[PDB]
């Protein structure tokens, strides 16, 4: 079968990007089921999953050939509500960047609705499926609990100076450091919870730069990653050419000029 | 030629916001002061207390913000108007709070340009009247009495209060210097005096020819009570009354209807046409405003064409405010709206730094204004260099990144600097448009983010639709506008497109971009807003020093 | 059932005892062909494209985009471009696509294939496919590239898609865009009276026919010719537009030397009485006779024919279009005073004429008669019994208008001058029976 | 020339080596019939008319006009009313007029005669003639008079003509009014995704076909399938909407148990490479391979099929419509990253999806997927390669939506569930070749 | 001028469908207490003030003092449970000839918001602004009052 290559580039940042896309992300910490459910804020830990419609087996389905060959996720079969996890990630070398969180979701999980924005990245899915996807992300090297956190609202912070203790600014201060560990004591929409969810130690600055997918001047400078720039240019050029005419001849139409690439 | 200096242009504003700050520091102490840190928020809270007490119903209250926190858990930072000394609180740039911004749009909306040649031909053909400088002069006196809402034919007419309509007037303009010199100068836009640099006056007169036009500006209060669709109709009614009186016509004969059709339709040049049903709007509203017309309304180009960047960035300031803050942020949505989506393009000298850097790069690599190759390779080079340099600025100066805290702001500013550099360098708006989309693609891969959820709808459609020639895709940038299908929804683009449309013609050393009638009309100093220096006007509005038209103080009570 | 005799534009009998249903928009093959022709035919202004490109005047209204001139000469390559357009728009060789060079190369007439209309929902495929074919033909012939082709596209399509229409463009239809419809079924009502005069080549009898046919096709599409209203509308079409029983032509001839609006009123009443359409009902003490209609729909049709003849007599004497508004008003006002029966369209011709008079003699809008049409807010209110008279008056004008057929619709004349349905509509309608 | 194998909704081969042109909107008789059906067919809500009259709720939106109730019971007289409507709208005995009582009397399906469409310029003659025939039928049946018939007329026509549409009325088309067109040629693009899901009876393969056909019919009417662009559009129609070569069906089957958006990306690239559509162009120092398209329009068609299969796999797994916006975005973003070739519609599917995601997850407008259509400002931007995926996602949803097919489009299901072109579109398209 | 501006700046918006959305999609319970919190939120946000994000700029409350939102309902038990400052009292206003009972019967046990956006906004813009402005701040207020994701399906 076809072997994916995912993304160009040769720096360790490009290597990290391919790790996130391929799902080959190291597990770094453990978050209990009850702690994660409390943080997400959609139901009480241990409570039954609420439903938005009856289980498929109980209500039946239309005679659709696609339904009959596409297996529903566990949460879809059960009729769970569609709920969400949402993360914000610092531009000061957080492990994750928004688009690559969405690629991780889209490549590696079934029945997911990821969304990418500058200051927030969301995964919507049937509740129990969403929980499993969030657990994978939050336990992995995609997360530093100082540089990233669950924020379902009031997300400001990705682009701000870090606090003196290295925590990304949160207007609602849903997390804080206690004894070297990041503690979350509000749910993702700012409601106090009756527990202290221990997300463990923040990454060192050096570890963050080894694990990050972002290019910036204090790490891997974007200007030096000529393979990614070539890729961007190739895609823009071919889009421009084929919007004019969808044929090979458009690639040398008048107006293209002496286009040139670094590595190809 | 221009030489980019050793200190970034945005450093002054950073130092003025953060006295004593080490601009390399990536960390800061958060004090979580809340709203009490800020004089404007405190003034708003007190205003909300009075509102609630006077009407018996809760209104503004900072404590209603969710999460038990008020605005200002971080520092609330003010904004320097770019190229100005004025630093203002952010709320002072909200369109609702800023009369300069309101009056800029009202001045556009209340304007219509109406040809006189067809009307004169009608008088000659149907009535056998001779049109002379003397008859035109009598007409210009008549139309400046009637246009604000006063009577010239009937008995027992009631009229508008002249003080409520003091901003309404009509001037004529023409490429015929002999006619222009015969009419009293109070009634004429003097093309030669206003367009005295780089032979711009001769370019405009050659383009307009020996044709005669009226620049009509109906009262601000009228468009405020009503809409932009009032403008061409109001204009035509009083043009018609004035022709009736000035040419001794029957006050309502068949020939009058030819004058009406001419003034309403055949010789009328709207600022904007109507919009489709989902966003139904009358003519002369922002969604119908083309980028070429927007660029031509701004007048910095007649003051200092030797600095193409300045005019370019005044167009950006004009367009980003109008299109993002008033049009998208109000007409098409509302609420708190979209102030900072637009301020990023006209404050803190940020876009200026990134654009002058690019201008210097292009001058050194490709040569003089407007001489760079008009091709995709050149757009690629300029966009990539300008975008990489800007991203490096945001990375090296933490408080710069914190200013443009939303990715959408960063995307529009990096892409505007890229496309304005390309426009000035190549003199070609369409090539600049390729550079705009290239900036976005470069940006996305560097940081793994771009703008808001729906920022790059036009972005991802963008490269392939620059050079399409299909019916609803192909269009030169000058004729695109806020109703071009891909552009019809989203912040952070429309005013920047007007800006680099201006940049291409500034780089070519043209006198205008799209319509010489628009260019002359908006050069007139008798307008309320000063179209020659947009950001200076915005500062006045933010400082409560801009006097708008349309207020009703003459006809309302006051008292304790 | 009703029958009519069909007479031509010169008062000659064509066919006797024709079923009224045989001239219906739903049945008569000539009418159906007229509708298909107006839907699928477009005019191309090659000279306008050439000027726009050479002068960078894309979009019109004094626009000029400095530096963006494209130096191409399509009027000199009109035959080559026409052949490429035909190849691009034709669905099958031998289909009904036509592309013809007119004006020595200044214009094209493009009859887009009917199948492209059939495959769509509206009538615009002729406009869109012609504009697209022209843009491609110009790109190929002039070796245009990535960054200049967009400007040439605007020379063809105008400011579309920033505007809903091809404003300032160089592709023209006698119809407008669908979004300009005032209501449901109005597209065939939106035909400028100046265009109608040119379709007819200023033959006023043929004008009445072309305009009446298209107006009633619109009324049928509006759903306003169902049940009893079908006979109502068809009789109006036949007697006002199709010179049924030679009434329009003969009443005009009888009143053409010394007649007036009022003498045409008198002849119409006399004909209705002699023909049994109306009778004396009661007599008042003064001697004034109240009439009754024995056939209500036929009385309307007689009033419709009288309204047309009165237009021909009064505007023909003036050799001026403007008198049509007062003619429609006073013919109907006075025939009601003469009979105590309601006039044409039960007051709606008179009402249309009241507002049309106002809006053709005041500051507020409208214009001369040539700017009106069945979709115009002023002149829409009668179901087809006013606009044909307007078009006729425009055709009869000898040169009193500023917005004249020659000044707004010149390309329409060249495009339809050799189109048989427009050259002899009454003969074609009769021959289709 | 290009040929395709046609397959049905269950992955079975229908016809081999079919010329691509034989599935064109301009040529395939089944497609042409589908367009004719959607233009001329209307649903009548007799129960809604009855309720409006009995409750004086003319115009909807909580309106009530006290005292103006008209006590009529058309659902109890539906057969008589249906027969009268048929007699009023049929042009000739034995023509294609159909009037059928549905829901025990609650509804009628009215297929107006094609000749009424042919005689007009647009598609509205079905809506207007049906509304008129119904109004007359009710007036006759219930002995209505001068001052109460106007209210019943508003029960049928809604607030028309104060509004341009029949707002609050009881005559329904799957199309909208022409004045809602965003631009030229958009009428067949203005079909709500919830309606498309009901036309298909929630058969997602048939939904892909119906929606793709109608979208590309619109693109043809827009003039955007001329010259080389005809092949570009036809290949997308065939591969994305007509299950050409069984690719959509097989990719969905192959990824249906454990697959994701990303695995569908991988299979699409592998198929393009194995089939010779793309080849390795150059290799970067890291070993990343840049590909080249050997057949540009074919590469697009493969990306369109992959976008569809990815929707079926991801929304099918969720049994939820909302994931269609992210599926279209991330399938195309990641296939570009995987290949350095441009994605479906050269970024216009991705771009549509960016704004569609935003406007289906924000405060500013839009809604759930079911409210979108090819004429919606958010989702118009691709030439037919996005909306069919939206409609499929709507069909696959198991009950997560507030504005669902059953809540907005129930009458469409009843009107079209027995209509052969909507029951088996892939079989009817193949049989028409 | 103000008569027309009061008409142009008004839109009526049902609440039942919104409440049903919260129940069906999020499983939220809608109560007089949650509605009261929503009414406070919407009267802060409607004139142009912030409730979710940090570093927002806002309209001057004095320039938008005419903007407000009240609810009304034919359900007298719900109307009585909400602070009177937020409710149009049908029984007090329509006290002649049983008009209150006719209105309540016609409206039924459905709930509505009467939204009046700022006069200054429709003066700078047009009547098309009204339903959009209303919807933006209704949306922000539901997000806050029901602890939604600030931007979910
Ligand atoms: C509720 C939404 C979803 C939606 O449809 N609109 C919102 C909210 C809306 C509200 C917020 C007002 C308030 O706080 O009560 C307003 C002002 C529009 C209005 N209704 O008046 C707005 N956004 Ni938003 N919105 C903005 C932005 C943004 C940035 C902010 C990211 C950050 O790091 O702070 C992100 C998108 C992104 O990540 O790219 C964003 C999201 C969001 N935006 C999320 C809420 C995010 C949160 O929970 O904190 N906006 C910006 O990026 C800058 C401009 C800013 C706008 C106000 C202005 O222009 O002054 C405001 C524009
Ligand atoms: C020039 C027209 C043709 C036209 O299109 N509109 C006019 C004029 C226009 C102007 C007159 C302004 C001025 O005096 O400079 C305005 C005010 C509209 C505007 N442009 O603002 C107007 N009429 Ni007029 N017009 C009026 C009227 C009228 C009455 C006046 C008859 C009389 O005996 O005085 C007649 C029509 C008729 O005979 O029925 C009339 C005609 C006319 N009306 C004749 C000019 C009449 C004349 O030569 O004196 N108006 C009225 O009948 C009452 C309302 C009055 C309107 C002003 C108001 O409502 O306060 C004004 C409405
Ligand atoms: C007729 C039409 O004008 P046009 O013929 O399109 O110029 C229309 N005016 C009016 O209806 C003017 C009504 C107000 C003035 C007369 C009051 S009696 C309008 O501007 O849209
Ligand atoms: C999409 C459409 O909304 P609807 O889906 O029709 O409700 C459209 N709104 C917009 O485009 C909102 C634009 C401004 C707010 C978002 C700026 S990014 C409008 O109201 O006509
Ligand atoms: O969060 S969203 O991108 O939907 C809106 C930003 S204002
Ligand atoms: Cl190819
Ligand atoms: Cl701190
Ligand atoms: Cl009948
Ligand atoms: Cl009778
Ligand atoms: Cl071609
Ligand atoms: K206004
Ligand atoms: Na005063």
């Amino acid at each position: 079968a076809y072997t994916p290559q995912y993304y160009p580039g040769s720096s360790h940042v490009a290597v990290n990007r391919r790790k996130h896309m391929s799902g080959d992300v190291e597990k770094l910490r453990t978050v209990s089921d009850d702690d994660l459910v409390a943080a997400l804020g959609h139901r009480a830990p241990g409570a039954d999953y609420p439903s938005t419609h009856p289980p498929l087996a109980e209500m039946g389905e239309p005679d659709c050939p696609v339904r009959q060959m596409v297996e529903p996720t566990p949460g879809a079969a059960a009729g769970d509500r569609v709920r969400y996890s949402q993360f914000t990630d610092s531009m000061y070398s957080a492990p994750s960047i928004p688009y690559f969180r969405s690629y991780y979701a889209a490549i590696n999980f079934r029945g997911v609705d990821p969304g990418t924005l500058s200051g927030r990245q969301i995964v919507e899915a049937r509740e129990r499926d969403m929980e499993a996807q969030c657990k994978a992300a939050i336990e992995s090297e995609m997360t530093c609990p100082a540089l990233a956190g669950l924020r379902g609202c009031t997300v400001h912070g990705h682009s701000l100076r870090l606090a003196e203790d290295g925590m990304m600014f949160d207007m609602l201060q849903r997390t804080h450091i206690e004894g070297g560990n990041v503690i979350e004591d509000k749910d993702q929409v700012g409601v106090p919870i009756d527990r202290k969810v221990n997300l463990g130690k923040p990454m060192s600055d050096a570890e963050a730069k080894k694990r990050t997918t972002i290019y910036r001047t204090d790490g891997v400078k974007y200007r030096d990653e000529e393979e990614v720039l070539d890729h961007v240019h190739l895609v823009h050029h071919r889009r421009t050419m084929y919007g004019y005419r969808p044929e090979t001849a458009a690639e040398t139409a008048p107006g293209v000029g002496p286009v040139t690439y670094h590595t190809v | 030629a221009y030489k980019y200096p050793s200190e970034k242009l945005f450093v002054e504003a950073l130092k003025s916001k953060f006295a004593g700050l080490d601009l390399s520091d990536q960390k800061v102490k958060y004090v979580r002061a809340g709203y009490l840190q800020n004089a404007r928020k405190r003034e708003f809270q007190a205003a909300g207390e009075r509102v609630a007490e006077q009407r018996g119903m809760q209104q503004y209250d900072v404590n209603v913000h969710l999460g038990g926190m008020t605005l200002g858990q971080r520092q609330l930072v003010p904004y320097k108007l770019s190229t100005r000394p004025d630093i203002v609180e952010g709320d002072d740039l909200h369109y609702v709070n800023n009369p300069a911004m309101q009056q800029m749009w009202d001045d556009m909306k209340r304007t219509i340009i109406v040809g006189m040649d067809l009307a004169h031909e009608t008088l000659e053909k149907r009535l056998g009247k001779e049109v002379t400088p003397e008859s035109i002069a009598g007409y210009m006196e008549a139309v400046n009495h009637t246009m604000p809402g006063a009577a010239i034919v009937q008995e027992h007419m009631v009229e508008t209060h002249p003080g409520l309509v003091d901003d309404c007037y009509v001037k004529m303009f023409t490429g015929d210097d002999e006619l222009a010199d015969e009419i009293d100068s109070q009634y004429v836009i003097n093309i030669n005096d206003l367009f005295d640099k780089e032979g711009q006056n001769e370019k405009l007169k050659a383009a307009i020819g020996k044709t005669t036009w009226q620049a009509v500006h109906i009262p601000t209060i009228v468009v405020r009570c009503c809409d932009g669709g009032n403008t061409s109709r109001w204009s035509a009614m009083q043009i018609g009354m004035s022709f009736i009186a000035a040419y001794n016509m029957c006050a309502g004969e068949a020939a009058v209807a030819d004058l009406a059709f001419a003034a309403k339709h055949a010789a009328a040049v709207q600022m904007a046409e109507m919009l489709p049903a989902r966003r139904a709007r009358s003519p002369n509203e922002p969604g119908g405003l083309s980028f070429g017309y927007c660029a031509d309304m701004v007048q910095t180009l007649r003051v200092k064409p030797e600095d193409p960047v300045w005019y370019t960035l005044e167009v950006v300031a004009c367009g980003t405010m109008l299109y993002d803050q008033i049009w998208l942020g109000s007409y098409m949505s509302g609420g708190v709206g979209f102030t900072q989506y637009a301020t990023a393009a006209y404050t803190n000298d940020v876009l200026d730094d990134f654009t002058y850097y690019g201008y210097d790069y292009a001058l050194n690599k490709y040569g003089d204004d407007g001489t760079a190759p008009n091709d995709l390779a050149t757009a690629t080079d300029l966009a990539t260099e300008v975008t990489l340099n800007g991203m490096e600025c945001y990375e090296d100066y933490p408080t710069l990144l914190e200013d443009h805290f939303g990715g959408s702001q960063r995307a529009g500013i990096l892409a505007a600097a890229s496309a304005c550099t390309t426009g000035i360098a190549t003199g070609n708006s369409q090539v600049a448009l390729s550079a705009w989309y290239m900036s976005m693609y470069v940006h996305k891969e560097g940081w793994g983010r771009l703008g808001f959820f729906g920022y790059d709808l036009q972005d991802q459609c963008g490269a392939t639709n620059v050079c399409s020639y299909q019916g609803d895709e192909g269009c030169c940038l000058e004729l695109r506008g806020a109703n071009y299908p891909n552009y019809a929804m989203n912040v952070g683009h429309q005013g920047e497109y007007a800006g680099f449309t201006g940049s291409a013609h500034a780089g070519a050393h043209d006198a205008y971009c799209c319509n010489p009638l628009i260019k002359v009309c908006f050069a007139d100093p008798s307008l309320v807003f000063d179209f020659s220096y947009i950001r200076k006007e915005y500062a006045k509005g933010a400082m409560r020093t801009f006097r708008p038209a349309g207020e009703r103080s003459l006809v309302i009570p006051a008292g304790v | 059932a009703d029958t009519i005799d069909l007479y031509d534009d010169r008062g000659k009998k064509l066919k006797g005892d024709v079923d009224l249903q045989a001239v219906s928009p739903l049945k008569n093959s000539a009418i159906l062909s007229m509708v298909n022709t107006v839907k699928r035919t477009v005019a191309v202004n090659l000279a306008g494209i050439e000027k726009a490109c050479k002068n960078a005047s894309y979009g019109g209204q004094s626009r000029n985009i400095p530096g963006r001139e494209v130096d191409i000469d399509p009027t000199a390559k009109a035959d080559k471009i026409a052949a490429r357009v035909k190849e691009l728009i034709q669905v099958e060789k031998g289909d009904d696509t036509e592309v013809t060079v007119l004006g020595g190369g200044k214009f094209l007439r493009v009859a887009a294939p009917t199948r492209r209309i059939e495959a769509g929902a509206e009538y615009v495929a002729g406009m869109t496919c012609t504009a697209a074919a022209l843009t491609e033909a110009l790109r190929e012939e002039y070796n245009l590239g990535l960054y200049d082709t967009p400007y040439v596209k605007n020379a063809v399509w105008g400011t579309y898609p920033q505007t809903m229409d091809m404003k300032g463009g160089n592709v023209l239809s006698v119809l407008s865009i669908p979004q300009n419809d005032e209501g449901l079924g109005f597209a065939l009502r939106n035909i400028m009276a100046n265009h109608l005069a040119m379709l007819s080549q200023r033959n006023a009898m043929n004008c009445a026919a072309i305009s009446s046919i298209l107006e009633h096709c619109g009324v049928f599409e509006m759903g306003q010719a169902i049940g009893l209203f079908e006979r109502y509308q068809l009789l109006a079409l036949a007697y006002q537009g199709l010179n049924a029983n030679n009434m329009v032509y003969e009443m005009t001839k009888n009143n053409g030397k010394t007649g007036t609006i009022g003498t045409v009123v008198q002849e119409t009443v006399g004909r209705a009485l002699d023909d049994g359409v109306i009778s004396v009902d009661k007599t008042m003490p003064s001697g004034y006779k109240v009439y009754k209609a024995n056939d209500v729909c036929m009385w309307n049709a007689y009033c419709a024919a009288g309204t047309m003849a009165a237009t021909m007599v009064n505007c023909g004497a003036l050799r001026g279009a403007q008198a049509v508004s007062s003619t429609l008003l006073y013919f109907n006002d006075m025939i009601e005073k003469e009979t105590s029966l309601p006039g044409c369209d039960w007051g709606r011709v008179e009402g249309t004429a009241v507002g049309f008079s106002f809006f053709s003699h005041s500051i507020y809008g409208g214009g001369g008669p040539g700017v009106f049409n069945g979709n115009h807010v002023v002149t829409r209110h009668s179901t087809g019994m006013a606009i044909p008279c307007v078009a006729v008056a425009v055709a009869l004008d000898a040169g009193t208008q500023m917005f004249s057929p020659e000044s707004t619709s010149a390309i329409v004349l060249d495009t339809f001058q050799d189109v048989p349905i427009m050259m002899n509509p009454l003969k074609e309608v009769a021959a289709a029976v």
